[PDB]
């Protein structure tokens, strides 16, 4: 939902620019192997060099949405595998602190 | 009859914003 009157503390009249920007978006494909990891995509980030989302993102102080997402794979009724799709609120990324625990690295 | 003729600034919150 847009942000209630209520909740707003900004004073400016906000833009809300609707289907240029409230649309599907797909991005670059993954590859799933046998022995794949696994992946994670942040929000907004993924969007903010795309389309006319992007340019609002970048030309705005203040941002605010919500999102529908859609994870798609196809294979055949002879392939088998499960995906967890899951959207993590906050995920905030740590190091393996050097292996040894010792040193006190950062995600770049 | 008379001798003389010549003789509160803040409020308890903020105030709102209103849509132009
Ligand atoms: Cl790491
Ligand atoms: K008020």
């Amino acid at each position: 939902e847009y942000c209630p009157d209520t909740d707003a503390t900004a004073v400016d009249k906000p833009t809300r620019p609707d289907v240029s920007v409230n649309r599907f978006f797909t991005l670059d494909t993954k590859s799933w192997a046998k022995d794949s990891k696994g992946w994670y995509w942040k929000f907004p980030d993924v969007l903010t060099e795309v389309g006319v989302f992007g340019q609002n993102a970048q030309f705005h102080y203040l941002y605010r949405s919500g999102f529908c997402v859609h994870v798609q794979c196809n294979a055949s009724k002879f392939h088998q595998g499960a995906l967890l799709v899951a959207v993590l609120p906050e995920y905030v990324l740590g190091t393996i602190a050097g292996g040894t625990g010792n040193e006190n690295s950062h995600p770049p | 009859g008379d001798p003389i003729a010549d003789m509160l600034q803040v409020l308890p919150t903020a105030a709102n914003t209103e849509a132009s």
